[PDB]
């Protein structure tokens, strides 16, 4: 290691960039609101603008002149006696308060009130009466959430009578109080992150110098990292989401700490060699520093992979997720061997306390090396075997399982479901445009075949419209009845001002969380399209808006979102490690060996959740999952690879033993660190964040403990000379004469 | 053809390595693991390194039986002298 370059200057510079680094921290966290702060007051929508289903419903507000946005919330009456005249003058005097407060409720569809629509709102059993209130702000923004904090304080409010509850629920108020529940786990979330970090670093390092310096390093990096996305978000230059923050700061402590390891282990394993200080220093940067840049480019470009997605809890992840990986990155580089560097020159701090356990992993890598065809084929399968969970692996997008009990919408769902059906609390708007005034009779007659189509569709429980102000009532108009004032009322109820379109209230007979709905919402539009035909306002708009029609659009972009974000991804991973090891087979070998991981990933976290938690897999967490592993796994790969590559001068079977033997402490306890990390998402509140804590900690633990460990030093050795092309590299060199005795 | 001594002495380097038995305490007349408690795999790295870095051929079917230092050399001679 010549002692020049980079880390010459970081060398000599510690104390300045150090400094540096702390003033940096100091700036970002007293300018800006804290990272959980500004996520709560930078959230981003639920759903894209651009999707058919937000538009449709903005086309509804604004064509019925009630609202602007897409985020509605339900506020169920639930009684213990039959809601009688007390229950109507509650439910009026919240609508009233609703009304008189426009900044949070764009309108309120009092179907209640009216006698006309009043049995519509009523459960069968008449004990709870829900009421569609239409907020201010798309869903899952930040406008949307305070919206709904504003209904639920105006409901608490007004003073209920002697029974009957009001609850707060619906989509909006599920992003609500998902945000409030993440809210609620981060702190201890935090904690158990780094009180396992804490342990674990005890028990690999059993230096209590040595660990309090690592956590050093650790919290400024991650509150260097929390610091710079929370001035992003501030300043609105980028998107932010709960999701982005939790997994943000397990991210960052997780890979901080694991650079943090690779510096450490690298430097003491130099220092046990016999290098002295400066020396064991400058052989940790010339032979870590690049791959920790690499893993944190890797990681980098994981995460931006998920900016050129469609959906904002993706778009969220990408920007975000990848400058606060690039800081955390360019923290440990920087400020860690900076603090490496002056604790050097301090006593004996990073002295290693105890010898590096190698003799273990120098048989295992014999071992691998011996027989690389029968260890590869048998990691092979073991990693594969995971994939046995397709059969049965379920996608449930139903938030009301992901979330806690106690929370306002769980509470407002479960209030529901025990008086009405699952799917009436999640209704759908149906619109059609005509071009003429709609207020004929002949028009009217058309709208009640409307309904009775989307009625037969299967897994449709009720449709609501002028014709039908319930679920069910030669159906004519006789002319007189158009100036009967309750139907003028029910016709302002549900047809637009300028009477050009009508509004149906559809009900769903299954869950219209699922894709059952998904198919669904398909067959509504292609029912409304064939009651349309024939028709003297054929030609107009089929505009379907909802929940239902909203995950539709989600679950096909998720799909395509998926693929493409993982294709992405294992191409510029796959790229950073040609530019890293400059050698393609070794590149194309970490993808393959991540990716079989991965499987093996997939099959365990399904496993697991699926059949003992008793919890389906949340959508999202495949993309984060494969996102992450796909980082973070290749990064240990590339560290083993890079080691190799170092070690192949004295041969290359004995390379791949060398280097097994000077890394597999320092890999396993990297990745038994952010394993730990990772499945300590498990007490989030979030039980989306715990589903993609888990999986991911599941696969790193399956990663360190056989793949980085057995398939890529067998694939390593049983390629050869092959392993490093296009890079003319030789199998074990000229043999030396045998050395005089001493 | 090297003598006694050149592959005791390549091979005590090597087991320096493996193990860290000090050089002097690999002779020809003392035994393997039953002896130096080398094991069976910690003698699979002794072979794939001898193949390596002094390269000679070592396959499995003859390690089961390479009991002393003093086998391993001979074989290594054997296998020397005949080109």
């Amino acid at each position: 290691a010549r002692p020049g370059g980079i880390a010459k200057w970081i060398r000599v510079l510690a104390v300045p960039i150090i400094l540096v680094w702390v003033a940096i921290i100091a700036v970002l966290n007293t300018v800006v609101p804290q990272l959980d702060v500004v996520g709560e007051m930078r959230s981003v929508s639920m759903s894209p603008d651009d999707a058919p289903s937000v538009i449709a419903m903005k086309r509804v507000g604004e064509v019925f002149e009630e609202f602007k946005s897409n985020s509605s919330v339900m506020i169920v009456l639930e009684g213990e006696q039959p809601l009688g005249d007390e229950a109507h003058k509650y439910y009026d005097e919240i609508v009233d308060k609703l009304e008189a407060d426009p900044a949070h409720v764009e309108h309120v569809q009092d179907f209640w009130g009216d006698p006309l629509t009043a049995s519509g709102a009523q459960s069968p059993d008449g004990l709870a009466s829900y009421v569609q209130v239409y907020t201010r702000g798309n869903q899952g923004e930040a406008l949307a959430n305070e919206s709904v904090e504003a209904v639920q304080d105006i409901v608490e409010s007004v003073p209920a009578p002697p029974g009957v509850k009001a609850y707060v629920t619906g989509p909006a108020a599920l992003s609500a109080d998902q945000h409030v529940a993440s809210d609620r786990s981060v702190r201890v979330i935090e904690a158990l992150t780094f009180a396992v970090i804490i342990t674990m670093l005890l028990l690999v390092y059993r230096s209590i110098v040595t660990v309090i310096l690592t956590l050093v390093m650790v919290v400024l990096s991650l509150s260097a990292a929390r610091g710079m996305i929370a001035f992003l978000g501030y300043h609105e230059i980028i998107g932010l989401s709960v999701f982005a923050t939790n997994l943000l700061t397990t991210l960052a402590i997780a890979a901080a700490t694991d650079y943090a390891i690779f510096l450490i282990g690298r430097y003491q394993e130099a220092r046990s060699v016999g290098e002295d200080r400066e020396q064991s220093y400058y052989t940790m940067f010339h032979s870590t520093a690049h791959v920790v840049l690499g893993s944190g480019m890797t990681i980098a470009g994981a995460t931006l992979c998920l900016h050129f997605t469609r959906m904002p809890y993706f778009q969220s992840l990408g920007i975000p997720l990848a400058i606060g990986m690039s800081v955390v990155v360019l923290a440990s580089l920087t400020m860690g061997a900076a603090i490496i560097s002056v604790a050097s020159r301090f006593g004996k701090t990073f002295e290693p306390k105890r010898a590096m356990r190698t003799r273990g992993w120098r048989k295992l890598g014999a071992a691998v090396v011996r027989w690389p065809a029968p260890i590869l084929v048998t990691t092979i399968a073991l990693s594969v075997v995971g994939l046995l969970a397709l059969p049965g692996y379920q996608t449930n997008y139903n938030d009301r399982r992901y979330l806690p009990q106690d929370l306002p919408a769980n509470t407002g769902y479960a209030a529901a479901d025990r008086h009405f059906s699952q799917a009436r609390m999640n209704p759908e708007l149906l619109m059609i445009e005509s071009d003429h005034d709609l207020r004929n009779s002949a028009d009217f007659l058309v709208v009640d075949r409307i309904a009775k189509r989307v009625f037969q569709v299967p897994g449709i429980s009720r449709v609501q419209a002028i014709t039908r102000p319930q679920g069910t009532p030669s159906f004519y108009l006789p002319p007189e009845t158009f100036e009967n004032p309750d139907f003028k009322r029910g016709m302002k109820m549900f047809l637009s001002p300028d009477g050009h379109a009508v509004r149906f209230i559809i009900s769903h007979e299954g869950d219209p969380m699922s894709p059952e709905g998904i198919k669904h919402i398909d067959a509504i539009k292609q029912a409304a399209k064939e009651a349309i035909k024939g028709t003297p306002l054929e030609g107009s708009k089929i505009y379907l808006g909802g929940t239902a029609a909203t995950f539709k659009d989600l679950q096909e972009g998720a799909n395509y979102d998926l693929i493409i974000a993982g294709i992405a991804a294992l191409c510029l991973i796959f790229i950073i490690m040609l530019i890293i090891t400059r050698a393609v087979v070794a590149s194309a070998v970490i993808v393959g060996t991540v990716v079989i991981s991965l499987g093996a990933s997939f099959g365990l976290s399904v496993l697991i959740w699926q059949h003992i938690i008793g919890l389906e897999l949340h959508w999202m967490v495949l993309a984060m999952a494969v996102i992450v592993l796909l980082a973070v796994g290749a990064d240990y790969n590339l560290l083993l690879v890079s080691r190799i590559k170092e070690e192949i001068h004295a041969g290359l079977n004995t390379g791949i033993i060398r280097s097994m033997g000077g890394t597999g402490s320092v890999v396993t306890s990297a990745g038994l660190v952010f394993a730990f990390t990772m499945m300590s998402m498990a007490v989030s509140e979030l039980a989306v964040i715990a589903q993609v804590g888990t999986t991911i900690g599941l696969g790193l633990l399956f990663d360190t403990l056989v793949i980085r460990s057995f398939m890529t030093p067998s694939i390593a050795a049983l390629m050869g000379k092959w392993f490093w092309w296009p890079q003319r590299v030789r199998q074990r060199p000229l043999p030396a004469p045998w050395p005089q005795p001493v | 053809a090297a003598t006694q001594e050149e592959i005791i002495a390549g091979l005590a380097e090597i087991i320096e390595e493996v193990t860290g038995i000090e050089p002097s305490e690999v002779t020809p007349e003392k035994s393997f693991v039953d002896d130096l408690d080398i094991d069976s795999l910690s003698m699979v790295e002794i072979a794939v390194q001898t193949e390596d870095k002094y390269g000679v051929k070592i396959p499995d079917e003859d390690l089961a039986g390479l009991r002393t230092v003093g086998d391993v050399v001979a074989y290594i001679q054997k296998l020397e002298e005949e080109n």
